């Protein structure tokens, strides 16, 4: 269970059902601005099944400022808080109408979270830019500490991304790897040939 | 180093820690600004079709509730009728605050007719007060967010400032050095601006303004030709 557990699949394809409840999910989407998935994929995502109470923390950035808003209240959250991660080189110093010195990470609540460690952090992570596309790990430990020992999920990860307690999804993932008795299970029983195809 | 952990350990922001050929265009729209003019006003009686002509670029900074711990909730604010008095081709800054204000001052911008292209961050250090709550908040809240709108056909998206003092509810100055760096034209409104904000090169009208001097046809004979287009980044145009 708590160790680091990942699945190599297509999200669009996966029958995401068979892994639980989560605390806390996460996604970096490939949203489609300017391998990405169409807006009409994103909203289609099976994102509702994955929480009954807890929080989802989702990368936004150009038009999926508003695209994410959309899938946020489209799969059952209401938006309650927004990071932002200031891109600082490794002296601490930051990187169309203006230069963008930041990310935004949307947060939406659904249901009625209990026992959750809120305030403990603040809504702004200044932390240095790595390779492209690859958000900050600070965001792993405010999670932590505002849900510390709950099942997670990270949608669209890269292996640099698993990390104990969570289950990280995503196309560039080497293999699968579950330890989750609960979730071997029903893998086994959803996928006995350990093929995810339409 | 994990500036996260820090600011749960000790209360010092992660924006605490951020660290650090122009004056040429600075004074080109010092020179182009229009005189300061002003108008008291209580804008939910007040017909703001009055206000002309149409507007290159409008600063909206309505006080909403949270900025206090006359409001105007986001109900009130919707309800302006923006579309009347912007330009066919002009920009708004909306003020947003840091709660329901960054979802519902998108949809005022979609109501009125603007699209979104930035997402202008002000981020408050607390370097002074070290350590130190709305209810759904997950987060401590240690910013405020001004969207910035499009219609028709240098800088960073970010304001680090110190967290003013209790009860203070300026907005930094350097909002309004982005808006003018833009060259967006010269017919600038401030909405719900204060006695402390006016500022040459821009119309203000606000409910505690303690004097007015706005004549619009005064205001409109500093637009008429030959200075109808000129973005406020340029040479005045001689006369006689
Ligand atoms: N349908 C998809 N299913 C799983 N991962 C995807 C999909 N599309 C893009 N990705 C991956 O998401 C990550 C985005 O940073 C990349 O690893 C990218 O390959």
């Amino acid at each position: 269970l708590f160790p680091p557990q990942w699945i190599c699949c297509d999200i669009r394809y996966l029958d995401v059902s068979i892994l639980g409840k989560f605390a806390v999910v996460m996604a970096d989407p490939p949203w489609d601005i300017h391998g990405t998935l169409t807006d009409d994929e994103m909203r289609r995502l099976n994102i509702p099944v994955l929480q009954d109470d807890g929080f989802l923390f989702l990368w936004v950035t150009g038009r999926a400022m508003e695209l994410g808003r959309e899938c946020l209240n489209l799969w059952g959250y209401e938006r309650v808080d927004e990071i932002i991660w200031v891109k600082t080189n490794q002296l601490q110093r930051i990187i169309h109408w203006l230069n963008h010195g930041k990310e935004h990470c949307l947060v939406g609540v659904k249901g009625n979270p209990q026992g959750f460690n809120q305030g403990l952090d603040c809504d702004v992570i200044v932390a240095e830019v790595r390779s492209t596309s690859h958000k900050p790990d600070e965001i792993y430990g405010m999670i932590e500490r505002l849900s510390p020992g709950t099942r997670k999920i990270e949608l669209f990860g890269r292996p640099h991304n698993v990390q104990p307690n969570w289950i990280t999804l995503g196309n560039q993932l080497d293999g699968i790897h579950l330890l989750d008795p609960d979730v071997v299970a029903r893998f086994k029983q959803r996928y006995p040939d350990g093929i995810i195809s339409k | 180093n994990d500036y996260c952990q820090h600011f749960v350990d000790t209360g010092h922001r992660p924006q605490n820690f951020i660290r650090d050929l122009i004056r040429l265009k600075d004074e080109l729209i010092a020179k182009s600004n229009t005189p300061p003019m002003y108008l008291q006003a209580d804008i939910e009686a007040f017909d703001i079709r009055e206000l002309t002509p149409k507007f290159d670029v409008i600063l909206l900074e309505p006080p909403l509730e949270e900025y206090y711990r006359k409001c105007w909730t986001w109900d009130d604010i919707m309800k302006l009728e923006i579309d009347e008095i912007a330009a066919p081709r002009s920009f708004i800054f909306l003020w947003c605050g840091s709660g329901e204000g960054l979802d519902l001052g998108r949809v005022c911008l979609r109501k009125w007719g603007y699209r979104r292209c930035e997402d202008i961050c002000w981020i408050k250090t607390n370097k002074n007060n070290p350590g130190k709550l709305d209810p759904k908040a997950v987060f401590q809240r240690t910013k405020e967010h001004c969207l910035m709108g499009i219609k028709g056909t240098v800088d960073i998206d970010l304001i680090i400032t110190e967290e003013p003092e209790i009860g203070n509810i300026e907005k930094p100055v350097e909002i309004f050095h982005i808006i003018e760096h833009f060259c967006l034209g010269r017919r600038r409104l401030h909405l719900f601006g204060r006695d402390s904000t006016i500022r040459p090169g821009w119309l203000t009208v606000g409910p505690t303004l303690t004097n007015s001097n706005y004549n619009a046809e005064t205001y409109a004979s500093y637009f008429s030709a030959p200075n109808s287009y000129l973005t406020g980044c340029t040479e005045e145009i001689e006369r006689l």
